[PDB]
């Protein structure tokens, strides 16, 4: 199986600020990493298909990048509504391993 | 059978050499001369194999060597528990597989 | 019971138990295209058999020889070769020495035949 | 605008077989993979398994394969999860989701205790 | 210590190029040469074998290409050579009960044709499609007159594709890649061995690949080099898109003897009104299909770019238009209605898209020059239903500062159609002899 | 690793006894096995050897016309059938692992794992 983790467990943040996080894999993933935003009590909201590609209805505030084993997620500014946890998912192999992390407070 | 001197002994803390003598066909021809020890009431244990090899679980105080048609086992650092009977054994060939020597009763 | 090449990927010491599985599948206009394919399969079969003949392995799938193994061809022990490698991996590891080994096998057999011929003339 | 509804029951704690049947509407099955994702309280997400809509072929998370069956019936636009020998660790929110590389659509996961 | 031991029957192999033969279960795709197939194939799964495949360097493609062309040509060997037809034609427009699109599309021609006896002539009046006739102002000639002799296809020989299985000779094996989402040009962790391929239908088309296999999970984008805009992109769909094609006009076919046991077939007249040939796809299915294709393209063309689809830029009708054989008739359908959209990441009835089609009787296949076939007309009305299983796309070149990529339909090189079925197969040679060290010594005397 | 012996005890001369050895903690089928005996007042004597597959057996000359060694890998069991027992055959018999290995394995011309034996008395 492909394991992966996020770097921060959480971030302290101001609303009027840019915050970033990362996701690192034990095995090479050919850009096939997705990102999600989760609020307590709800299913995760998809953000990114591939590290650099946004889904529908997702604002330009979100962006990302990466290839191989090293990936990143960037939020240019936050609304109070963006103080949520984030997930990264690899879909390069069957144990569809997710990483866990980056609660933003 | 292989010749192996009886009653070879020594004091605790000393070293002892227990020799084994065969012929040109038994020891002179093959590097397969193992050593075993036996406490009364127990099956023999392998101490040395091939000539100089030692199996896991056997301490480094036990070591063998050979020359010509003879071979030996030496024990350094003799301990209180080193009072087993010792035997040499060698691979003789295809017609005769194994030959054991006589026993040596080590005492300390 | 595995089928043809079923043991590919298994270790060398396992794969060696299926030698007859692979051996029996060897040898088993536009008509010209098909004949060329059939003729070629026969020629390849016969060339392998000729080498086995030359080396003194004509009737065997497993044949022991008198050529010592060189550590320079592969400085690897038996546990690694027979238990932790497949035949495909092995083939790559020593492909560079194939013609050295073959040359040695031929020379050894030639010497053996001369010796047999003379022993049979002892009277 | 695809919607997914898990429709799960509460379960017997010491031992039972879980059964969740997810209804799908606003789209169909032939072009997509469907599956289940679990989230025990206080934990992140893990995949359970999935089924291919057009062929019915499945794949499962290696850790629980001996206990899990996923199947589908496009007639009713439904698919379901069946888990045997449920024991404590199986308490989780179970989510229904549609996969097209990513997981595009999610339902409202159901908390099932064991 | 160790000795060389020789083993025979060792399960190893090498990449190889050999001659394959066909097998199968009248028609152009004659099964006369092909070996009857086995009651069932066998497949051996090879556990723990990872192998590398390359669909763009696969000699099975070249052999299929040569065999298909060969069968095509063999089927025309015994057919009538229509050389008496390369005469001046006197033609006027068909204006009788023609609709708005069918304007100048049909011409009514008259000519002095040969007959059974050499001292006799006959006057023949026939209808031709405009695309087959070139003006020399009522004087016309057939389009093939200045480049080739034309052969009439035999009326009793079907053009329906028959699945062909390719089989390896003894000493060789075909390895099959079972991986899902396999794009070619890689390691394939799940492989198996077969002796024969699945049956492949030699369906001939441009732009849209009909009646092939489908992907099981996702649309698969395959190319030799995705960043090279000079290369074609093959797209395999995971769902079929159904397309309904018709030639609505009810034709009456006439024939004349033009020589000693030879006859020519031609359209005499049209019974009803004259309408344009066309093909339908539903809007919902086509629009869903592109959304799936676009999502996958974004893997290679990421960072939220704009993906645009556009019409073929130019070239011969065969490349710019969707060519296919429908019931023996040869259609050239305009796909501008399928590739007219712009996609961005911010997005979202029996309504359908009708593609107008043109029809030709003089066909020049396989990009060859000097050969031509005359396709006899078919009496009655033609209807066929096909499954779109994949696409051929090309990409526009341009600067690297662009935020938009444009894709257009491509095709015309038949080998790329073949590659969509043969991408999972590789031919290897079995090399049964090998050596390894053991403790076994040959007995010396 | 354990080797456990069970079997017959006292027989009169000319009679027959059988011994059995069961073993576990290792792959039984990977090893050749041997019987060694010790007369009550003597040292060790090799009696017999069987390969891992079970097809090849060897004996000390003294028992060639009367002892049979066999194994059944599916039950992890080694056994020895003795006929025409002589007074000279009184000994503790032991089963042990080793004394031979296949051509694809490292040499193993020694015994390593021993059972505790069984006493065979002929009187
Ligand atoms: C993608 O795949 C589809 C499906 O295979 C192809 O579509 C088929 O094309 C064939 C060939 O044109 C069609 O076959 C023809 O059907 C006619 C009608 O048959 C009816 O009556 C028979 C009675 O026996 C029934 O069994 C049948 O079901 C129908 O009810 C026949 O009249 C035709 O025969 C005549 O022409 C042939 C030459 O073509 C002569 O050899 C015959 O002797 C006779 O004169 C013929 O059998 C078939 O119906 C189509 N299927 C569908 C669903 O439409 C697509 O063409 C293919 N696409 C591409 C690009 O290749
Ligand atoms: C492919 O490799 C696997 C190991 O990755 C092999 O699995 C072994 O199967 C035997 C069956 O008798 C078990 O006793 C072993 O314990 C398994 N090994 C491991 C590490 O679990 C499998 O046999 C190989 N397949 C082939 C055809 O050789
Ligand atoms: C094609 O041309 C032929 C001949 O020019 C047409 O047949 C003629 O039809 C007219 C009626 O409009 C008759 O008066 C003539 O006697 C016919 N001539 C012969 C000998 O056929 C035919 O109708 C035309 N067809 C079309 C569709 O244009
Ligand atoms: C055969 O005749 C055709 C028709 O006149 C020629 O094709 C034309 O070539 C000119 C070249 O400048 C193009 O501009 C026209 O558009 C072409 N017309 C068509 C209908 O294709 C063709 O070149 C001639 N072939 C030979 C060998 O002379
Ligand atoms: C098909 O899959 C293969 C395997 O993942 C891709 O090959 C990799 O391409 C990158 C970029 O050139 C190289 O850096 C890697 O080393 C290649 N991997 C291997 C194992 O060789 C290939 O690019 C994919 N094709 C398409 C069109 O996406
Ligand atoms: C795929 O095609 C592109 C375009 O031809 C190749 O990129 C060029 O590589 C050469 C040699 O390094 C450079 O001089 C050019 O400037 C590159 N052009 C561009 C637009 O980047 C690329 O190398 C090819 N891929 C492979 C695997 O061969
Ligand atoms: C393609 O779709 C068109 C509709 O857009 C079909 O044309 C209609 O056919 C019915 C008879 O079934 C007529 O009553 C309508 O007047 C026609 N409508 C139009 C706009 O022409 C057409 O038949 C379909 N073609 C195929 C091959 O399925
Ligand atoms: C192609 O033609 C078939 C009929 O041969 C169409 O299928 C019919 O669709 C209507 C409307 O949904 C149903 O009431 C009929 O029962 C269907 N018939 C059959 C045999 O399934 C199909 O929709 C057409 N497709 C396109 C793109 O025009
Ligand atoms: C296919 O049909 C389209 C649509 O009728 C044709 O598109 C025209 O192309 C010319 C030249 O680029 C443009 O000036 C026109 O504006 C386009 N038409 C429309 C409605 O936008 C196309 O030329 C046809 N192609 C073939 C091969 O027949
Ligand atoms: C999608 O639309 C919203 C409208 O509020 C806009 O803010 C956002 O930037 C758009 N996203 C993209 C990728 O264009
Ligand atoms: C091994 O190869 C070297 C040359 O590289 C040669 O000198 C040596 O004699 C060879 N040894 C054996 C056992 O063949
Ligand atoms: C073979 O060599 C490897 C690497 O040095 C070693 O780990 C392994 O124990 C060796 N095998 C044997 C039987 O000694
Ligand atoms: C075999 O020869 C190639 C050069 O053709 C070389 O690169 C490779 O390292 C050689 N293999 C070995 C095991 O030395
Ligand atoms: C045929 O149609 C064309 C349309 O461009 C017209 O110019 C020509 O005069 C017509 N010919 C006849 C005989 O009606
Ligand atoms: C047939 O030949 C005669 C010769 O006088 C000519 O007048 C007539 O136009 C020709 N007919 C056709 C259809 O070309
Ligand atoms: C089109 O796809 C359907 C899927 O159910 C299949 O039954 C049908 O045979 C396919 N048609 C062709 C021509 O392959
Ligand atoms: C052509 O139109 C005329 C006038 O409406 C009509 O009398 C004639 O029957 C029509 N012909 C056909 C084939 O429909
Ligand atoms: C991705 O788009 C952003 C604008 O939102 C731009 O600043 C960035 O440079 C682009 N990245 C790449 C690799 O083109
Ligand atoms: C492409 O779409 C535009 C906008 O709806 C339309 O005006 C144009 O005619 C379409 N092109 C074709 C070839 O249908
Ligand atoms: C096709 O998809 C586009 C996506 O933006 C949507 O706006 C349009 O309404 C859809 N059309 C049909 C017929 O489904
Ligand atoms: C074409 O017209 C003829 C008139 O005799 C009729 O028999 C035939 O059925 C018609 N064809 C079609 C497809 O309707």
């Amino acid at each position: 199986d492909i394991q992966m983790t996020q770097s921060p467990s959480s971030l302290s943040a101001s609303v009027g600020d840019t915050v970033t996080t990362t996701c690192r894999a034990s095995q090479d993933i050919s850009n096939d990493l997705a990102w999600y935003q989760q609020k307590p009590g709800k299913a995760p909201k998809p953000l990114l298909y591939y590290a650099s590609n946004l889904e529908s209805g997702v604002p330009s505030m979100f962006s990302g990048s990466g290839s191989g084993t090293d990936f990143t997620l960037t939020i240019s500014s936050l609304q109070p509504e963006d103080f949520a946890s984030y997930f990264c998912q690899q879909y390069n192999s069957y144990p569809r391993t997710f990483g866990q992390g980056t609660k933003v407070e | 059978a292989l010749t192996q001197p009886p009653s070879v002994s020594g004091s605790p803390g000393q070293s002892v050499t227990i020799s084994c003598t065969g012929t040109s066909s038994d020891i002179g021809s093959y590097n397969y001369v193992s050593w075993y020890q036996q406490h009364p009431g127990k099956a023999p244990k392998l101490m040395i194999y091939d000539v100089t090899q030692r199996p896991s679980g056997v301490s480094d105080r036990f070591s063998g060597s050979k020359s010509g048609n003879t071979a030996s086992l030496t024990i350094s650092g003799l301990q209180a528990d080193d009072e087993a009977d010792y035997y040499c054994s060698a691979y003789a060939g295809r017609q005769t597989f194994y030959i054991f020597g006589g026993g040596t009763r080590l005492t300390v | 019971s595995l089928g043809f090449l079923g043991a590919a990927g298994s270790t060398m010491g396992a794969a060696s138990m299926t030698l007859t599985v692979q051996a029996r599948n060897l040898l088993s206009h536009w008509g010209i295209k098909q004949l060329q394919a059939r003729v070629l399969a026969v020629e390849h079969y016969l060339r392998d058999q000729q080498l086995l003949g030359i080396w003194g392995c004509s009737g065997k799938l497993i044949c022991c020889t008198n050529v010592p193994w060189n550590s320079s061809w592969s400085n690897r022990n038996l546990s690694e070769i027979w238990d932790n490698m497949t035949w495909l991996q092995w083939d790559k590891e020593i492909s560079n020495y194939t013609q050295i080994i073959y040359g040695l096998l031929e020379e050894s057999q030639n010497q053996q035949e001369k010796n047999e011929q003379d022993l049979l003339a002892l009277d | 605008q695809v919607q997914l509804q898990e429709s799960g029951p509460g379960l017997v704690k010491p031992s039972e077989t879980l059964s969740l049947t997810c209804a799908v509407s606003g789209g169909s099955f032939s072009g997509y993979s469907w599956g289940w994702i679990r989230q025990p309280p206080g934990k992140g997400l893990e995949w359970i398994g999935s089924i291919i809509g057009r062929t019915g072929s499945t794949a499962y998370n290696p850790s629980l394969t001996s206990r899990v069956t996923i199947s589908r019936d496009t007639s009713n636009n439904q698919f379901s999860l069946k888990l045997t020998s449920l024991t404590a660790a199986d308490t989780a929110v179970y989510y229904c989701a549609r996969q097209q590389s990513n997981f595009d659509f999610w339902g409202q996961g159901v908390l099932v205790t064991v | 210590n160790l000795w060389v031991t020789v083993y025979y029957g060792v399960p190893v192999w090498k990449d190889a190029e050999t001659t394959l033969f066909c097998a199968s279960d009248h028609n152009v795709w004659a099964t006369h040469a092909c070996v009857p197939t086995d009651p069932n194939p066998q497949e051996i799964h090879l556990e723990n074998v990872t192998e590398e495949f390359n669909m763009w360097k696969n000699n099975m493609v070249e052999q299929m290409h040569e065999d298909i062309i060969s069968l095509w040509d063999q089927s025309l060997k015994p057919c009538v050579k229509l050389t008496p037809l390369c005469v001046t034609l006197q033609c006027t427009n068909v204006t009788n009960n023609i609709t708005d699109d069918m304007r100048g599309e049909l011409k009514n021609c008259s000519f002095n044709m040969t007959t059974e006896l050499r001292d006799k002539k006959q006057k023949v009046y026939s209808l031709f499609y405009r695309l087959d006739v070139v003006q020399i102002n009522k004087e016309y000639r057939l389009i093939n007159c200045n480049t080739s002799a034309i052969t009439q296809a035999c009326p009793k020989v079907s053009f329906e594709p028959i699945p062909i299985h390719y089989c390896a000779p003894a000493g060789f094996a075909i390895l099959k890649c079972k991986d899902k989402k396999f794009n070619g040009t890689g390691p394939c962790p799940s492989v198996s061995t077969v002796q024969c391929t699945h049956g492949i239908k030699p369906v001939v088309s441009t732009q849209l690949l009909l009646n092939g296999s489908l992907a099981e999970e996702e649309v698969i984008i395959r190319s030799e080099n995705i960043t090279n805009n000079a290369k074609n992109i093959l797209v395999q769909l995971n769902t079929p898109v159904q397309i309904n094609c018709t030639r609505p006009n009810n034709n009456t076919v006439k024939s004349i003897r033009i020589g000693p046991g030879q006859a020519f077939y031609y359209t005499g007249d049209i019974i009803g009104d004259i309408r344009q040939a066309h093909c339908n796809v539903s809007k919902a299915t086509w629009n869903e299909t592109l959304g799936k294709v676009v999502k996958q393209l974004r893997k290679h063309f990421g960072n939220n770019t704009i993906i645009r689809f556009a019409q073929s830029s130019g070239g011969d009708l065969e490349v710019t238009t969707h060519s296919f054989n429908c019931g023996g008739e040869f259609f050239y359908c305009n796909t501008s209605g399928l590739f007219n959209s712009t996609w961005i990441s911010n997005t979202s009835s029996n309504d359908s898209i009708t593609l107008p089609c043109r029809i030709k009787q003089i066909i020049n296949m396989w990009q060859r020059i000097g050969q031509a076939m005359y396709a006899p007309p078919i009496q009655g009305v033609i209807r066929c239903v096909s499954n779109i299983t994949g696409l051929i796309l090309t990409r526009d070149g341009g600067s690297t500062n662009s935020t938009t990529e444009t894709f257009r339909p491509g095709g015309g090189d038949m080998r790329d159609n073949w590659r969509s079925e043969l991408y999972k197969y590789k031919v290897v040679k079995i090399e049964p002899l090998g050596v390894a060290p053991t403790r076994c010594k040959r007995r010396v005397v | 690793v354990q080797l456990v012996e069970t079997g017959g005890g006292l027989v009169q001369p000319g009679g027959s006894l059988k011994l059995s050895c069961r073993a576990s903690g290792y792959t039984f089928s990977s090893f050749a096995m041997s019987w060694v005996r010790q007369a009550p007042g003597k040292g060790l004597e090799w009696v017999s050897l069987i390969n891992d597959r079970g097809g090849l057996t060897f004996y000390v000359d003294s028992v060639k016309g009367r002892f049979t060694i066999s194994r059944d890998n599916s039950k992890n069991t080694l056994s020895l059938q003795m006929h025409s027992l002589r007074d000279g055959d009184t000994a503790v018999y032991y089963c042990a692992t080793g004394g031979m290995s296949s051509a694809l394995q490292s040499s193993k011309y020694y015994f390593d794992f021993w059972g505790q034996g069984a006493l065979v008395t002929v009187s």
